[PDB]
């Protein structure tokens, strides 16, 4: 609604000087307000939304987590329950968001690989972020929700990109944390985690320079994540 | 668990 | 306005709950809504206030930075001024909030050295943000303003504190900057830190272990500018 | 220059 009036490329403009600014609210209303426009997005602008609200709910998803401990350890009055519920209720309406721009309309016009498999690990990510907070009738249905979307992703990657490719590699590490934190399955997280660390490492051989170090960073936290998890 | 980290 | 409906002491509970789980837009809410509620605050929560709305104006003032530089360089299209621009009046509205709730009526009301001393450093340093933005016809008035409250807090400092008193310290270091960075005079910043100090560290001996410990914390600014200074 | 900080 409220940047209806602004360019496209203004508000792509702006969504980078708030990135450099740290100011990842703006940053993402902004992008919120290009992705209304209607067009698809670019590989850049599409990175930029991403990194907008994730910025956003990594804030709010460690606050709750500060919350939730102190609420845990108090089981003195209703305070902590409502002040995390306040955050809570925040967060749920940051990933409704996301997930209805999604939904409206980006994925279904999204036809290519690379940017299929993008929206689709970012659904996955915002049900995921739903499903650590859930308690209700509805949670079982949450996680089936984050799981469906991740593992329709996968399918398309599997198919339609190389084993290193970066959106692959990030996608598979998000699903095995799926796994591990929200799904009770820690050996199909370890698994996923193996696998995909085993068949990208067999696929460097092909890459120049710059795509070797933006692979390996990704199968570095692959590898840090199989560390603790064995 | 770490999942994918923001730049 | 919208706190309202929550007691002053759930309010004071929350702002601490805000300030564990870095929410200090949150805090400052919930300090405000407890001013709002019209008894004087206590040490404690006056350091609640200030605590929160340093965060919300430290982390405006960093982007507005940011944001000044690359316009500056800049000197394309309107957007780098448009969001700076915008930037600039949320930051201006936050040092309103506060100078509003200092005049509205926590100033008045104090009558006590510490207090007293303690909003009129606030107000001193809102002052000192709006200085750093301003460009009209009133900028030597908003000047004029930092400088008469940090003027006032000084001499009741000066008649009713010893020289180790942290909020002396604190006044004292602040004042030094805006001379040096605001009111172009680096001596007389220079002057006041080397003073401050001096008489700071004479009265050391008076002071229990834990006193110690927190007038030499503030000493050592006091130093740490001098050194970039001179 | 730096001013007083936050804790
Ligand atoms: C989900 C997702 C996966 C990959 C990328 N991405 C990267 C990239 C992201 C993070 C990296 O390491 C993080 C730890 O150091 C390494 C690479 N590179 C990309 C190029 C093109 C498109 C996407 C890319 C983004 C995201 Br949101
Ligand atoms: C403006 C102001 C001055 C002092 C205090 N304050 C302190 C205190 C603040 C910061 C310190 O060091 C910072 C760098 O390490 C050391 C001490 N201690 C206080 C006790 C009682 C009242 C105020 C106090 C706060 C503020 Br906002």
């Amino acid at each position: 609604g409220a940047m209806g009036s602004m360019e496209r490329a203004s508000l792509i403009q702006k969504a980078k000087l708030a990135e450099q600014a740290e100011r990842y609210e703006d940053m993402a209303a902004f992008m919120k307000g290009a992705v209304e426009k209607g067009e698809e997005l670019s590989c850049e602008e599409r990175n930029l939304l991403s990194v907008a609200y994730k910025n956003v709910v990594g804030g709010q998803r460690a606050a709750w987590r500060v919350l939730s401990s102190i609420e845990q350890k108090s089981n003195k009055g209703p305070e902590v329950r409502e002040y995390r519920e306040k955050v809570e209720t925040e967060l749920q309406g940051v990933c409704d968001t996301v997930l209805g721009l999604l939904d409206s309309h980006l994925i279904k016009e999204a036809g290519d690989a690379e940017s299929r498999v993008f929206y689709l690990k970012m659904k996955g990510d915002y049900y995921r972020y739903l499903a650590e907070v859930a308690t209700g009738d509805d949670k079982k249905r949450i996680i089936d929700s984050a799981r469906s979307a991740y593992q329709e992703a996968m399918d398309i990657s599997k198919k339609e990109m190389p084993p290193t490719n970066p959106i692959r590699l990030g996608l598979a590490l998000n699903f095995s944390v799926f796994h591990y934190e929200i799904a009770n399955s820690p050996e199909e997280a370890i698994s996923l985690a193996k696998t995909t660390f085993d068949e990208a490492m067999a696929d460097l051989h092909t890459l120049s320079e710059d795509s070797y170090k933006d692979s390996t960073l990704i199968m570095q936290l692959l590898r840090d994540n199989l560390t603790l998890w064995t | 668990t770490p999942s994918l980290p923001t730049p």
